[PDB]
């Protein structure tokens, strides 16, 4: 629950 | 209790098949975190755990649910993704079904999917 994987949102999520 | 998919993370990013369509994998939820955080999840297929990241009505269902860790689920719409300048793995998973709730977990102590791969550089698609 921290900031680690704020790479994985960022780019992915979005299709 | 049932039965998990098992290793087939491996079998998504190794076999392009598989690659192709990463659908109908029976996983258990590995762990899950405490906006858009809330729904990057870790699974379990009984021989690596991966991470994942809920979205469209995988993300309606992760609320409506309760998911959490124990949690068995069936991916039904998901695509894989590999972050090539980290080196990080994620199933993208767009629909799921509950399969079984709090199941004792089936492997405690799995194996990441991104460390195996950084020592299989070759074998990753
Ligand atoms: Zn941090
Ligand atoms: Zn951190
Ligand atoms: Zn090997």
């Amino acid at each position: 629950s921290s900031d680690d994987d704020d790479d994985i949102l960022l780019e992915l999520g979005t299709r | 209790s049932v039965q998990l998919s098992r290793g087939d993370f491996h079998s998504i990013f190794t076999n392009k098949q598989r690659y192709d369509n990463p659908t109908g994998g029976v996983y258990q939820v590995y762990n899950t975190r405490k906006s858009n955080r809330k729904n990057l999840i870790m699974i379990s297929d009984g021989i690596y755990h991966m991470k994942a990241l809920l979205r469209n009505q995988a993300a309606s269902k992760f609320q409506s649910m309760e998911l959490q860790r124990g949690d068995i689920i069936r991916v039904i719409i998901a695509e894989p993704a590999i972050v090539r300048e980290r080196k990080k793995y994620v199933l993208l998973v767009d629909d799921f079904e509950l399969v079984q709730s709090r199941a004792d977990m089936v492997n405690q102590t799995s194996t990441f999917l991104d460390n195996y791969f950084s020592e299989h550089p070759n074998e990753t698609l």
